[PDB]
């Protein structure tokens, strides 16, 4: 569950980041 | 296909075996002859439907980022440019991230959407529909992008229609279409407002009617409402 | 093959943006693509074609085992079998690693082993094909069976004698063969004995001259007796 | 490091139990 979040903010993130 | 000969049964069968031994390649081919067969699909076939070729395409993704991210570090002129080479090898990956969604929209145009009964299996389908139309986006250009974003957004909405029409508000299919849309909004649209709108209000709703989940989906349930509220977290 | 008119240089790079971005099948499709230009690889290069056919083939026999464990939890019989699925996905999962294994095999027939120089080199190639056999034999039967195991204890052997003769005993492809000869003694040719008395030789002897690991590679080394005393911790 | 040593581990751990 945790890791299924995690995995989820990272890809959302690299949108924002680049 | 090469998937003709063999019974639907088993193609089902091997389908969740592939899925176990993370073969999403082979599970997607097992679900598209599935598909072909011409026979609706229950809740637990069109999710084995969506795990297969999301994992697909988020492979496909996942490459075209890296080799995006290597390019961008290297493509800023005036030091060295290797020449074409991570380009060449970046358009191949996404010729092939473009062939696979073009696979699952031409399964859902034919003949997934036309022959679904449940409100709920409608909303699936369009949202698969939008979402691969959304991942074909993220790579597209031109005239070509415009037409696939209001393709992903036309999808989207009436997905969006039905399920606030027809389903409780902690309904799984609801709030994961909800968070996709969202996402739709904030990623391809270029509409960060509607997108933190959208995922506040969906979470809210499922938060005031948190006593209509299910004892068959409630955990499914909460975790997308907690990833509704991570994706509020890094957007605000 | 499709690699043909693709620059040499531009092949090797293609690959290692492959690496990077996880695409194993890629990677292996450029480096055959290099080897079959027709020149030495050098010491990079190995190590890039062993590396992706290493992780193409290990994700087969992943997926074979895990499929073998299911088939076998439902194999012995009496309760349910649910028909030929199992086997036959079995089946299709060795059919491709028996190809990438005979691809890999052809290429260091057709043309590795044949025009190598370096000691280093005859080794690492020979130490190659003793693996391609070995993941051969761990899904083979009959004389088919009986034919990949003494090829493959053949390729080891003489990689072990080159490797005694022209290489430092912290050389770290010396150490990787020992490693993986002792794996095939234990796993494939029914010997643990010889298994456990090469692995722990091979420790003894690293050990004993510590002083000759280089400033390029002592990290590989260390690393490979610290696997050479894990599998004696397991093997006894 | 650690986490090779440890995949190498189960590998071999797998055909001893199987
Ligand atoms: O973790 C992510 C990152 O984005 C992806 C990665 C791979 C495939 C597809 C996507 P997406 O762009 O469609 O979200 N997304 C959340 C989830 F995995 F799709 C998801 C949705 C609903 C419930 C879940 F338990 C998980
Ligand atoms: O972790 C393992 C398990 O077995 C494998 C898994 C995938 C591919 C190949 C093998 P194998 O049967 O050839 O060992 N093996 C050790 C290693 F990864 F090969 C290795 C050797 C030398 C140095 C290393 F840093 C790592
Ligand atoms: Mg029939
Ligand atoms: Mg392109
Ligand atoms: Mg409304
Ligand atoms: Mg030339
Ligand atoms: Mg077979
Ligand atoms: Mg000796």
């Amino acid at each position: 569950r945790d890791k299924i979040r995690l995995n989820n903010a990272i890809w959302r993130a690299w949108y924002i980041q680049y | 296909g090469a998937m003709g000969s063999m019974e639907r049964a088993s193609l089902i069968q091997k389908a969740k075996l592939a899925e176990q031994a993370e073969r999403y390649e082979d599970m997607a081919a097992f679900m598209k002859g599935a598909v072909e067969k011409g026979e609706e699909l229950s809740c637990e076939e069109r999710n084995l439907l969506s795990v297969a070729y999301k994992n697909v395409v988020g492979g496909q993704r996942a490459a075209w980022r890296v080799l995006s991210s290597i390019e961008q570090k290297s493509n800023e002129e005036g030091s060295e440019e290797k020449g074409p080479e991570v380009r060449e090898y970046r358009e191949k990956v996404e010729t092939e991230l473009q062939g696979v969604c073009d696979t699952v929209l031409g399964l859902l145009d034919s003949h997934l959407i036309k022959e679904a009964g449940d409100a709920e299996s409608r909303v699936f389908y369009l949202k698969m529909k939008g979402d691969y139309y959304r991942y074909l986006a993220e790579v597209a250009t031109g005239d070509d992008k415009k037409r696939i974003i209001d393709s992903a957004r036309s999808a989207y909405q009436e997905a969006m229609d039905i399920s606030k029409k027809e389903m409780p508000p902690t309904n799984p299919i609801r709030l994961g279409l909800a968070l996709n849309f969202s996402v739709f909004h904030y990623e391809i649209a270029n509409s960060p407002e509607e997108a933190i709108s959208l995922a506040k209000t969906t979470f809210d709703e499922a938060m005031a009617d948190l006593h209509t989940l299910s004892e068959d989906s409630y955990k499914d349930s909460t975790l997308i409402m907690q990833l509704l509220r991570d994706n509020l977290t890094l957007w605000t």
